[PDB]
């Protein structure tokens, strides 16, 4: 019931729609056009349509959802891929056999006949359960076991648990009477996109991104639920760090979200995932989709989906950390999003603010970064999650003075810094030490020292001798390396040893595939401790030079060994080094 | 019209009458609930006052 | 001597968390006496919303 | 006393868009009334009414317009303007952005409602700043000091260290003491904060154990962007109530002002108004009056009401609307140097660009020395010369630096080192910190000082 009166492009009036909400999708046409409505202006609506409304028909029935833009979350949420709009692209390019996608298709986010196997918690017909309790969970797939909570805004009396065995998503699997009146609830939560997840207490990160490289491990550590920024958009190390979270990091899930990119990059980028294939820790052999979900909305795709595709991602994420899962995700493009924001507000009319974009643009970024963290779950049992977001950023030409490039380095804690001059050196990691910080070191401090008192020591001391190596720098500039003295020369040999052997990764080697933190925290030990004992010395520059080649041999392969010994022999093994460091350098002195 | 059909409950609303233009669009809940909680929050200030001395 | 200087910290906050304890149940007490002052001004304002006029 | 009325409901909403509500058949409407508007599911949220013509009314949602239908939401008129219920027990606790409170403790028991945006104070009944304030920091004491009643706010580009100043200078907060009842009581609005940050203030203010004298007004950047304008008008109007009407001092502290000055383009462009610089609304400059110029201490009232403002220019430019429009109106100000925290200094204050446009009256003989606003003149002065001499030695050599400017060099050099740094916690007395002042003003040679008589510092004596 409901029919269309004005169709003037993208924006659509309908009549008879009294009963309708502001910002309630609705299915315009016999197409079955999705848009969603903006103004309920007298007795009629007004709705932008979201695909091409191109042959509407006045009179054409306009069909109500009385559901803001929400996503079908529950089993098989993992592994598949879903647009903008949470429109399964698989299984919609199954269905219809073409590659074209139809102008209206109706196909369900999660396909509600196939079989998942199903077994509840220990709990009774007649006990009492609330919103968030942990009732049953699901095997959807081998080691990425699905817990099913029961949805929020929603409690009472147990009354019916259905026991374990097979069973579709269509099935009853519980129903439950909070006052006389009786609910029953499938295994599918639906949840508006705009609103968050509810939430019982914002906790205080604890625990690092082992992302397992080196630079972003220890020189700019990151925290679980916390927000990340790069400036990517050359070099591919968007692309090596998305694979690094995925394959490596300590997430029990990854959420990629793509926005408005080249089609062809996210091509590249979705067949590259499937063969990307991550080992697990008890030698058994996974694919990375069975625990990776992928939001991909190319430029082809429309405005809205484009804009949506990010809440989309961000609230698939915090379900996932419903129950209690670490899960990560990755914005593929925040200026692509912006730019699909500006464009929707262009279409809005909305009063222009600084450089073309809308004046709540630097808000809308600040609602959606600030749902990183990480959070105690609702209801029992006791565990917690977290949710980070690795959300890129694409600054014109690299200057980070555009309002989306400004608002995210305002927001966003830790920003690791991206440098296209590191690779056009031939560097891997490509991450520049003298922009990259971390402001959550403060905070990941007592994890730093319980794990290694030292370990933060050694880390302001790399730090100081960064800071150093850009003075040396320029001090080899303006008069060269003769004026420099024997500490000094020492210290630029011991920065010019971290940058090319530990600052640096080597990525495409099986030996630097992985860094473990326990290697890394090792190397750094080697190295800092052997660059002290060397600085107190002052010998000449040049004999400690001569005499300490296998010293030098030896820090240099500090990096070079495989993680195929594991942690006891390569930390025997580094300790081994250290020592013999250390000997030479004070006997010889 | 009148209670005639449905009527305001008897615990849940102590006395008094709404009175609502036609289609009820408007309405003027003037029942005796929601008289006390508007002279109560209006006079709280004076409460205070006298509680404290 | 630094543990001889903290261990009449050990005394000394308890005898201040106690002298709190005993302060608040002084204050209820005059809450008690404002149990008294309800005591004398329930029927005060009970008597003030008889505004049930025009 | 006037009979009592119900507020009428309503349900001739016939119109949404943006961010504004419209009504039709509204008998009587009132400007600028409260109107909370219960929608079809039942949750309720609060809204102004912006504009009232004829028989309809334009209003303004609060916590959005989603989830509002043309048939089914109901609206109230309360027919009186937002009012805070400010009372003396308020102390020690925290607030919503609209005031509610959320330290799991009982609402406030008013003992006066009173409307938000307080009239003026009659400027014949206004008086001036004569006292100095002991916040506990060296630099902002000693040069451009702030006087007890005196708007200034912190000049802080984004990720520099102004939020921790903050926290320091509210949690050593005191008099100069050369009382308690009377002490100042710290009113701490917080608009558009992180939630990290919202737990650091809460932590630092609880660990200081003055929260027996602190209020929190508490918005964090997941509420919405309208109900954070109300926000500093709550915490001035508590402020205004505890300073006028019950006499203890009040350092208004409001953070991350650039996040209000959001807020209200972010408002003015849903409204489609006349945008001034920068697309900012073109009544900025007043609604910043609004909240600045409460500052002050009005002549039969014991009270006094000082401003702390917290700014953060957008592009690290004191060009941009938000700063300039607050430059204008703030009395003076008190900068923070990114280039000085690259030189890893705590308190990265830089003086040149700071001045307290009435420290020409906090100065004298009662407080301070007599010497201090000469020093203070001279501290101020050779800096540029310093920092031009440095520029000179930069764009000619190391030999462009004559027997004078290498002076001033060093000057510059010894100024940004000792003077400049001080410790975390550090309560560096005046006299203590004048001395070496003097010394850095005596590394210049006592005759080339032109503007200082030499007089003038030597009625005070070394050692």
């Amino acid at each position: 019931y409901g029919y269309v009166r004005k169709v003037s492009g993208p924006v659509v009036i309908a009549d008879g729609m009294n009963g309708a909400a502001m910002y309630e999708l609705v299915r315009v046409g016999h197409d079955n056009l999705i848009g969603e409505i903006i103004r309920l202006e007298g007795d009629s609506a007004t709705i932008q349509v979201y695909e091409e409304t191109a042959g509407l028909m006045v009179n054409d029935p306009v069909l109500r959802t009385h559901k803001p833009l929400s996503v079908e979350l529950g089993p098989g949420i993992l592994g598949n891929i879903f647009d903008g709009i949470q429109r399964p692209l698989k299984t919609i390019a199954i269905r219809s056999g073409d590659v074209y996608i139809p102008r209206g298709v109706s196909v369900p986010a999660l396909d509600k006949d196939t079989l998942w196997e199903f077994q509840p918690k220990k709990i009774g017909e007649g006990d009492l359960l609330t919103g968030g309790d942990l009732y049953a969970t699901v095997f959807e797939n081998s080691l990425m076991q699905h817990h099913v909570a029961l949805p929020p805004d929603a409690m009472g009396k147990v009354t019916y648990v259905a026991p374990a065995g097979q069973y579709s998503l269509k099935d009853t699997v519980l129903e439950l009477e909070f006052q006389g009146v009786k609910k029953s609830f499938t295994m599918l939560q639906a949840w508006p996109v705009r609103t968050p997840r509810p939430v019982s207490s914002k906790l205080a990160a604890d625990t690092p991104l082992l992302t397992g490289q080196r630079v972003l491990d220890a020189l700019f550590p990151s925290v679980l639920g916390g927000t990340c920024a790069i400036p990517g958009a050359f070099g591919c190390g968007k692309t090596v760090i998305s694979q690094a979270l995925s394959k490596y990091s300590n997430s029990d899930t990854v959420v990629y979200v793509g926005c408005g990119e080249r089609g062809n990059e996210m091509a590249e980028v979705l067949m590259d995932f499937p063969q990307l294939t991550m080992t697990l820790p008890d030698g058994r052999e996974e694919s990375v989709m069975k625990r990776t979900t992928l939001v991909a909305n190319t430029s082809n795709m429309p405005v809205a989906a484009r804009e949506a595709s990010i809440y989309t991602g961000i609230t698939i994420a915090e379900y996932f950390r419903d129950m209690g899962y670490n899960v990560s995700m990755m914005a593929d493009s925040t200026s692509r999003w912006a730019e699909a924001l500006r464009e929707i507000s262009g279409r809005l009319a909305e009063m222009p603010a600084d450089s073309g974009y809308p004046a709540y643009l630097a808000a809308r970024l600040a609602s959606f970064y600030e749902r990183a963290g990480k959070v105690k779950c609702l209801g029992g049992p006791e565990r917690t999650g977290s949710v980070t977001i690795v959300g890129a950023v694409s600054p014109p030409g690299g200057d980070f003075s555009d309002p989306v490039t400004s608002a995210t380095l305002s927001i966003v804690q830790v920003f690791w810094g991206l440098d296209k001059k590191l690779a056009q050196r031939k560097h891997f990691p490509s991450v520049n030490w003298l922009i990259s910080y971390s402001k959550y070191s403060t905070a990941l401090e007592s994890f730093y020292e319980q794990f290694d008192p030292d370990f933060i020591n050694i880390r302001t001391k790399a730090r100081e001798v960064l800071q150093r190596e850009d003075d040396l720098n320029e001090i080899v500039q303006l008069v060269g390396k003769d004026a420099l003295a024997e500490g000094d020369k020492i210290t630029l040999e011991t920065a010019k040893l971290l940058r090319e052997d530990y600052l640096a990764q080597n990525a495409f080697t099986p030996y630097d595939k992985f860094c473990p933190f326990y290697k890394s925290v090792w190397m750094m030990r080697n190295i800092i401790h052997f660059y002290n004992l060397a600085n107190q010395a002052v010998i000449t520059y040049t004999l400690i030079k001569h005499r300490l080649g296998d010293l030098f041999y030896r820090l240099v392969s500090q990096k070079f060994e495989d993680p195929a010994e594991g942690e006891p022999a390569l930390v025997a093994k580094f300790k081994k080094l250290h020592e013999d460091l250390t000997a030479g350098f004070r006997a010889l002195e | 019209p009148g209670p005639g059909h449905h009527n305001a409950h008897g615990p849940s609303c102590s006395g008094g009458v709404v009175v609502a233009s036609r289609d009820g669009k408007i309405v003027c809940e003037n029942t005796l609930d929601a008289r006390l909680d508007v002279v109560f929050r209006k006079k709280l200030p004076e409460i205070r006052k006298q509680l404290v001395s | 001597e630094f543990q001889r200087k903290l261990a009449e910290s050990s005394g000394d906050s308890g005898a201040n968390v106690k002298r709190l304890e005993q302060e608040t149940e002084v204050k209820i007490h005059h809450l008690n006496a404002g149990a008294e002052k309800i005591q004398y001004d329930v029927v005060q304002m009970l008597l003030k919303h008889v505004t049930t006029v025009k | 006393e006037g009979t009592l009325e119900v507020a009428m409901e309503y349900r001739t909403v016939t119109g949404v868009a943006g961010p504004l509500v419209i009504l039709d058949k509204v008998k009587g409407p009132k400007y600028y009334e409260i109107v909370n508007i219960r929608l079809g599911d039942g949750t309720m949220r609060r809204g102004q009414v912006l504009e009232v013509d004829g028989e309809k009314a334009v209003v303004q949602v609060f916590e959005g317009t989603s989830g509002i239908d043309n048939k089914f939401t109901t609206v109230q008129f309360t027919g009186e303007v937002l009012k805070t219920p400010v009372s003396l027990d308020m102390l020690g606790r925290i607030f919503n952005g609209s005031g509610k409170p959320i330290d799991n403790g009982p609402p406030i028991l008013p003992e006066a409602y009173l409307d938000i945006s307080g009239s003026s104070i009659n400027p014949s009944e206004r008086t001036y700043p004569e006292e100095m304030i002991q916040t506990g920091i060296s630099t902002i004491d000693v040069m451009n000091s702030i006087a007890r009643g005196q708007k200034i706010p912190l000049f802080s580009a984004a990720g520099l260290p102004h939020n921790e100043i903050a926290a320091q200078i509210c949690r050593q907060a005191g008099l100069v003491k050369r009382g308690e009842e009377d002490n100042f009581a710290i009113v701490f609005a917080a608009m558009g904060v992180n939630m990290e940050t919202a737990q650091f203030f809460k932590r630092d203010f609880e660990e200081n154990g003055s929260m027996e004298r602190v209020t929190l007004f508490l918005n964090l950047a997941n509420d919405p962007t309208i109900e954070r304008i109300i926000t500093p008008r709550i915490a001035l109007t508590t402020a205004e109530y505890l300073a006028y009407e019950c006499g203890k001092h009040v350092l208004v502290i409001l953070t991350d002002m650039s996040s209000y000055a959001d807020a209200l383009r972010e408002v003015s462009a849903a409204r489609e108004e006349v945008p001034g610089r920068r697309g900012y609304p073109g009544y900025m400059y007043t609604d910043l009056a609004q909240i600045y110029e409460r500052a002050g201490r009005i002549e039969g009232r014991k009270g006094s009401i000082t401003q702390i403002p917290i700014l953060t220019m957008p592009n690290d430019d004191i060009t941009h609307p938000t700063p300039d429009l607050t430059g204008y109106i703030t009395e003076g100000q008190i900068y923070i140097d990114r280039q000085l925290q690259n030189r890893q200094i705590y308190p990265p204050i830089n003086v040149l660009p700071s001045l307290s446009r009435l420290m020409k009256s906090a100065i004298g003989e009662g407080m301070t020395r007599r010497d201090h606003s000469d020093v203070s003149n001279q501290l101020y002065a050779n800096y540029a010369i310093g920092k031009d001499v440095q520029a000179m030695k930069a764009v000619v050599g190391e030999e462009a630096l004559s027997s004078e400017d290498l002076l001033y060099l060093e000057f510059l050099d010894k100024f940004e080192r000792k003077f400049v740094a001080q410790g975390a916690y550090d309560s560096r007395n005046i006299f203590q910190s004048l001395d070496l002042a003097w010394t850095l003003l005596r590394i210049f040679p006592r005759e080339l000082l032109h503007r200082i008589p030499g007089k003038t510092l030597d009625q005070y004596y070394s050692r």
